[PDB]
Formats: C-alpha cells, structure tokens, sequence
C-alpha cells in the first residue's frame, strides 16, 4: 500500500507540473532580473 | 558595394559598418531608420532611392 501511495503521489507532482504555471517564477523572476536591467542599459545610450 | 567592413558617409551621416540590402517595405515618405540605443541602421541611399 505504500508503495502504491508513493507511485500515486509521484504521479501528481508530474501533473502538479503539468498544471499550474505560476511555481516556477523563483527561477523564472531570476532570469528576468537579468532581462530587464541590461535592456534599461540600452536605453541609457539614447541620453543626451 | 555590399558586404564590406567600409566607411560610409551618406548625406552628412557617417560611420563604418557593412552595407546590404533590406526587405524592409518603408512608406514612401520614410527615409532612414532608427534602433532601440537611437542609433541608423537602415538608410535609403540618395542616388538609387
């Protein structure tokens, strides 16, 4: 029975994945904490 | 010519770079072009428009 519990419960966090978008924005913010500075970098160039 | 690391100087604006041809459809009023960093990219060439 554990182990069918086990099995049942993996299968889930596959799904729980396969679900909702949102869990993952601790990487993603990340990542966008480099997308965003650099680009305003860009635009300093167009300062007089 | 095209494709050469030259110096350019169209119409006053100059600088170096590599010159080809573009697919971009402009309005027949737009003549020049501009980037993010303000900066030419695309020009129509005053001899051969």
């Amino acid at each position: 029975l554990i182990a069918n519990q086990f099995n049942s419960a993996i299968g889930k966090i596959q799904d729980s994945l396969s679900s909702t978008p949102s869990a993952l924005g601790k990487l993603q913010d990340v990542v966008n904490q480099n997308a965003q500075a650099l680009n305003t970098l860009v635009k300093q160039l167009s300062s007089n | 010519v095209k494709n050469k690391c030259v110096n350019f100087n169209f119409n006053g604006l100059t600088g170096t770079g590599v010159l080809t041809e573009s697919n971009k459809k402009f309005l027949p009023f737009q003549q020049f072009g501009r980037d993010i960093a303000d900066t030419t990219d695309a020009v129509r060439d005053p001899q051969t428009l």
